[PDB]
């Protein structure tokens, strides 16, 4: 997940040199930060959406 | 005044929240499920994680 | 609301009522969210006692 | 990678799925013994 600031239009992503053997491809979408609870923890204090 | 960088008069260590270390864009150090919160070094927690 | 003035009055005879917005609440599709997954801090366990 | 999107008046996220092999091999040599071998490539954990 990469952040897209409000009104931002360009989204550059970089992946440091690594191994690609067996790579299958890419798949992608776009989500709203408000609708994406934070999963890097047991509880998201800033998640006010259901 | 005092110049911490040169003299060692450090005084802002309590402002650190956490540290995440990553090798080659994918590997988490130290990983291995070592820490209570394995994905990073948590210096301090606020109430919620008492 | 014809007036921000408390108490019954000829005025209030003109107030209008409207139904509240429908609001369904329930568990998610396939019980999503119930169990923790992909969270280092709340990792499931399946191990041989031996 | 460089993505170009329509502007939105709210913070959003670009969700990227890097397709790989996420596999496990289960070994059960003895009574009450489960050994596993995980392998994720690319993007090894």
């Amino acid at each position: 997940l990469y952040p897209i600031p409000a009104n931002a239009t360009n989204v550059p992503i970089s992946i440091p040199s690594r191994n690609w053997a067996a790579f299958r491809g890419w798949a992608f979408t776009r989500l709203k930060t408000k609708e994406t609870p934070s999963l890097g923890s047991g509880y998201d204090p800033y998640y006010t959406y259901s | 005044g005092s110049i911490p960088y040169l003299d060692g008069t450090f005084y802002l260590n309590h402002t650190f929240k956490k540290v995440a270390i990553t090798f080659d864009s994918s590997v988490s150090w130290p990983g291995n499920d070592r820490l209570l919160t394995p994905n990073e070094f948590e210096i301090k927690r606020s109430v919620d994680g008492e | 609301m014809p007036t921000i003035k408390e108490g019954n009055s000829r005025e209030l005879m003109g107030q209008q009522s409207m139904p509240n917005r429908p609001n369904y609440i329930a568990f998610r599709d396939n019980f999503i969210g119930l169990m923790y997954y992909n969270s280092t801090g709340n990792m499931g366990v399946l191990a041989g006692q031996a | 990678m460089t993505f170009e999107v329509d502007p939105m008046d709210e913070p959003t996220l670009l969700y990227v799925l890097f397709e790989v092999f996420d596999v496990v091999r289960v070994h059960r040599p003895h009574r009450g013994v489960i050994e596993t071998v995980y392998l994720r490539t690319p993007f090894s954990a």
